[PDB]
């Protein structure tokens, strides 16, 4: 068998299931819902700062001026890394962003106000104070700063607070205030949140024993469907998902109560079918009679596989015929979709060659695998009985029936399995095989196989009621399914022992087990939590992929995004995904539209890339080299400075594409032969306050290492910030020379602080409460399980 | 009939909206419908004409999807879009000339050509778009 | 008057765009406007007619919102949409017949019917949509 | 010529779609095109007229972008939008009157005015929008 395990391991290495199959349940029950996040600050990218100004001859004035300086200017160099940093800022905003906002918890007192006054941040209180204290703002403004008043309304649930924000920061905060993902909760929404079968079941008694105020709110789970069809082409991912849903649904189905005492059952089955008279062996026929490790685990296996759409495989011994006789009931209750094709045809052919074709005198069939016709399906066209043929034609076409119920697709039984009426035909077809004389079988094996059929055919009601119960548990747990129930033949199969089926047949009593409403709600909780997790992660993934592609990041390696994506679904072993499914999960995430929330934030960040980049003070975005003495420009910011307004008239050479190509060919030419040019990049610069360095013409000397190194990474040009504080300024002041410089550092001046375009009234609510559980508000009882009824209001477990 | 109007409405809009240099958010909801159209129409073969001097043409659809990763649509995307649009416009032109030419005394409101009887299935129902004319 | 055109433009588009089998991204911006319309119009009662033989009809709006969770619109969504659209179309038909029938010598540019004087408030201003005719 | 139709189509839609009280999702794809238009047209100067009695007008574009942070468009956004739209409408009016007045025997299909010869560059190609008329 050492070949068999290594071939199964070669198959298993490409499947992302975790090797402890029970442990996945922990990793599936520890998917908490995405907690409602509340913000305590106001997302300030910029801040006002006092800067000294220089009145266009060099002299530093006797006052300062407020400007919009970008706090935390961690902007890197080069065109590529700067917009990679804007994507880092995009991810930082997405993980920072609150759902709901209450401005009253951020409201702080306005220290100057002549009544009481409440601004909405400690930093806007500091800005408010500092604009009130200085001697150069307007009298209307300085009067108003101690006259503005919040508007807090106890009715209508609104608050209005003044704020001093940048229009960019105001765009982000007003986006966070308008679009909130929070919305009213009452008893007429919790009533719709539970599934439809449980709403209209008389077995489960649910109502509201708790009050909900008007300030009760929640968050929708986003229970939208797949958008990525994982079932048709992602077979190794679908294997992992069916294993995870399988071990989930296995731990939810109820344990069997009040079974047959196993020793009396084993002795009855050992005296009815005798094996000391026959000779194949004595014992191995009777591994059946186990109380809880065979019948109960078969019950779990059947319902968990049917709920998770996990394909099963049949294990048996062909000489063990009672396993095949119970396999007949397995084939009539479970649809033949469920079992893998070779095991289905193998057990079916075993049942037919050992029981049904020896019955009616017919020669045993040779199957020929290549046909689409199962052995029952050929057999009934070869058998005329009207009693066995009814059973064979049932099992030939019992399969699931695909219908959406409240959006979700569901795999349902027909109503003959559903009320257990089909077993009244299997037992009619089985005791037809019992009054059946076989034409050439030895009589001891014939009497043994007829009495082994009579072991089954005398449990008419005990198995009618068992397949009523099995189907009812499948009903009540199918209602809490929130993803699709797609039936795809999975790779690995959950092996079923037919000995466990014989145990479930011969050991069930009449005690009804139905899922209690706490484990019926908990299954729904973990299904909705996994589906919420799944959709919110896909939205994050298409956000990051679409943002990284619209921001021209092509060293991005989207496989890393998809690897960090599959780690977060918390059921996958990402290092075992095959490369074709990884690249196809990549090119399937790119056909999806971005969530409107993510797309609005990307629009907020994409248009303000230039204002955040060009107010950085660490980088300057390109250098004019003109080779003629263009004159030093007067600026109130810097004094005299070689700052440039446009890159017009000259050549914009992209420095990023120059770094990519590496052929140079041009900047070498235009640098050797002294031709004017404008290098567009995101370089860092040397600020330099020296007139001696201005006369010595230092800026032409920082470009020859571009053709020495053949690298534009070390390009650090020089800004000529000269002023009265530059302690070489007398050469500017005493002599009659015109301020000239060869090259220019293209840079934008920062925006000055205007109080009119920065004061804003922010509006939110007052004191609501979000609720994450949404199902602790349902009080939950059940009818006494002796009185449990089916869909038809007839009692399941009739047998009492 | 509804899906034929839907094919023509998407081809008209994709000649109008998918142009060179336009922003992607202007066409972000049209490219998804056009990709749904390509996904639905692949693997299917049609046969138009066969009455009078209208020639018999066989139609086979094997096209790749359009990209959803640009910010401004460049000329590569416009040229591959113009190829796919010109093939679908020739297809719908011959389907419309195959349908206007036929008639029936029994139930005239039903589609008469083979191509429009094939398009009247629910497999092609996801082609459907707004019905504004 | 602006909100009456907005009601009619959304009802025209929702008869056109909300069809069976269409993709959700084609109608993702219309369903939000139609839900804003339902949210605005609930709890309000109107009274149309009362001049000549135009009969007095009372209008009460109590509707649930439309779902925002499909990928392709199935026939359930289309049938509940057709119900809500038919009620709103009957409402706006009777409001328009109540407004075309009345006149005033004093200031004719003002709304004359009671329903359009009630729709001219800022409570109903969030109904407003594009004004393209 | 394509960008002139695109300017006029966005100005027509932004007079139509950007109104008071309308939902932001109705105009979420138009504001991005109008911001792309503002970003493209800034820093450029134009000169219209100069033939007959058509007066010479100089055009300079220095505008801020429109906000993308409202849920329902309030009247502040509508008034600043109406200002920017009225300036661009006056610009495109004078460009169209400068282009209809000129002609050439050599190649008449080419733009003749200085403003439309300046708009025929690829710098202005990102203005482009749907061509539906």
């Amino acid at each position: 068998e050492h070949q068999k395990e290594v071939q199964y391991e070669i198959l298993q290495k490409t499947i992302p299931t975790f090797e402890p199959k029970e442990s996945i349940l922990k990793k599936l029950e520890d998917i908490k819902p995405e907690q409602a996040k509340k913000q305590t600050k106001l997302f300030r990218i910029f801040e006002p700062k006092q800067l000294p100004i220089y009145r266009a001859n060099g002299e530093r004035e006797l006052r300062n001026r407020w400007y919009w300086k970008l706090k935390r200017d961690t902007l890197p160099d080069g065109d590529y890394d700067v917009r990679e940093y804007f994507l880092n800022l995009y991810d930082q905003v997405l993980m920072e962003m609150p759902d709901y906002l209450l401005l009253k918890d951020m409201a702080v007192e306005n220290k100057n106000s002549r009544d009481a006054g409440k601004v909405v941040d400690s930093e806007t209180a500091a800005i408010c104070d500092a604009i009130f204290q200085d001697e150069e703002t307007e009298g209307a403004v300085r009067r108003f700063i101690a006259e503005m008043r919040q508007r807090v309304q106890a009715d209508r649930n609104v608050v209005n607070y003044p704020s001093i924000l940048h229009p960019i920061d105001h765009a982000f905060n007003e986006y966070f205030l308008q679009h909130q993902l929070v919305e009213p909760l009452n008893n007429d929404i919790i009533f719709n949140y539970i599934p439809e079968r449980i709403r209209n079941d008389v077995n489960y008694i649910l109502n509201m024993d708790r009050n909900l105020p008007s300030t009760a709110r929640y968050i929708r789970p986003n229970l939208l469907q797949d958008r990525l069809n994982l079932h048709d082409n992602f077979e190794s991912l679908w294997d992992t998902i069916t294993t995870s849903n399988y071990i989930l649904a296995r731990s939810v189905v109820p344990d069997l109560k009040e079974l047959v005492s196993t020793e009396a059952q084993i002795q009855k089955m050992s005296q009815d079918l005798q094996l000391e008279a026959l000779t194949i062996q004595s014992e191995t026929q009777f591994l059946t009679g186990i109380n809880s490790q065979a019948a109960n685990d078969c019950f779990k296996t059947l319902i968990a596989a049917m709920l998770s759409q996990r394909t099963m495989s049949l294990d048996f011994v062909t000489t063990n015929y009672m396993s095949l006789i119970s396999g007949m009931w397995l084939l009539t209750v479970i649809p033949n979709d469920m079992f893998i094709r070779e095991s289905l045809v193998a057990c079916q052919l075993a049942i037919i060659n050992t029981i049904v074709y020896p019955a009616f005198g017919m020669q045993r069939m040779h199957y020929r695998n290549g046909d689409p016709q199962t052995p029952f399906q050929i057999a009934e066209q070869q058998i005329q009985n009207f009693q066995v043929a009814n059973w064979l034609h049932f099992v030939n076409y019992n399969q699931f029936r695909q219908v959406v119920i409240d959006g979700v697709l569901n795999q349902v039984l027909n109503d003959n399995i559903r009320n257990g009426h089909v077993v009244n035909q299997l037992m009619e077809a089985l005791m037809q095989l019992s009054r059946q004389q076989f034409p050439t079988m030895p009589v001891d094996y014939k009497r043994s196989i007829q009495r082994g059929i009579l072991l089954l055919s005398n449990r008419l009601g005990q198995l009618v009621d068992l397949t009523r119960l099995l189907s009812y548990n499948y009903e009540t747990l199918m209602a809490c399914i929130t993803m699709n129930m797609q039936h795809v033949q999975t790779l690995t199969t959950e092996k079923l022992q037919l000995t466990s089926v014989t145990s479930l047949c011969m050991l069930i009593g009449n005690a009804t087990v139905i899922p209690s409403p706490q484990t019926l709600f908990h299954y729904y909780n973990v299904n909705v939590n996994f589906h919420s997790n799944y959709n919110e992660r896909i939205n994050d993934a298409v956000a990051i992929i679409t943002a990284a592609n619209r921001l021209n990041l092509y060293q991005k390696k989207m496989k890393s995004i998809v690897e960090d994506f599959l780690k977060r679904l918390q059921i996958f072993d990402v290092a075992r995904v095959p490369d074709d499914q990884m690249y196809r999960l990549r090119d399937r995430l790119r056909l999806l539209p971005v969530e409107i929330r993510r797309l609005d934030i990307f629009n907020l960040i994409a248009m303000n890339m230039e204002q955040i980049e060009r107010a950085s003070d660490k980088i300057a975005q390109g250098v004019i080299i003109a080779y003629r003495d263009m004159q030093l420009e007067r600026d109130e910011m810097y004094g005299y400075v070689n700052i440039a307004r446009n890159l017009d008239g000259f050549q914009q050479i992209n420095l990023e594409e120059l770094m990519r190509s590496g052929d140079y060919a041009q900047i070498t030419n235009m640098l050797l032969n002294n031709q004017p040019v404008a290098l567009v990049g995101a370089l860092p610069f040397i600020t330099d306050s020296s007139v001696i360095s201005l006369i010595a013409k230092l800026d032409a000397t920082v470009f020859a290492q571009i053709v020495k190194l053949r690298k534009v990474d070390t390009l650090k040009p020089i800004l000529y910030k000269i002023n009265s504080d530059s302690n070489d300024f007398y050469l500017v002041a005493n002599y009659d020379w015109i301020p000239t410089s060869t090259t220019k550092v293209y840079k934008q001046v920062p925006q000055q602080f205007d109080f009119r375009a920065s004061m804003h009234m922010l509006t939110s609510n007052l004191t609501f409460t979000v609720y994450s559980d949404l199902l602790a508000f349902v009080s939950a009882d059940t009818v006494e399980p002796i009185n449990a009824v089916a869909f038809d209001n007839m009692r399941i477990m009739n047998e009492l | 009939m509804d899906v034929l109007y839907s094919l023509s409405k998407t081809l008209k809009d994709a000649r109008d909206k998918i142009v060179e240099g336009t922003l992607y958010s202007n066409v972000s909801d049209l490219i998804q419908q056009f990709n749904q159209m390509i996904i639905t129409m692949n693997g299917n073969e049609f046969q138009t004409g066969g009455i009078g001097n209208l020639p018999i043409r066989n139609w086979n659809f094997n096209f790749g999807l359009l990209g959803t990763t640009l910010l401004n649509l460049d000329a590569n995307y416009v040229e591959t879009a113009r190829n796919t649009i010109d093939y679908f416009v020739d297809f719908v032109d011959n389907v419309c000339m195959d349908e206007m030419v036929r008639e029936s005394q029994r139930n005239g409101i039903a589609p008469q050509s083979d191509s429009l009887r094939k398009l009247s299935a629910i497999k092609f129902k996801r082609i459907n778009f707004d019905n504004s004319s």
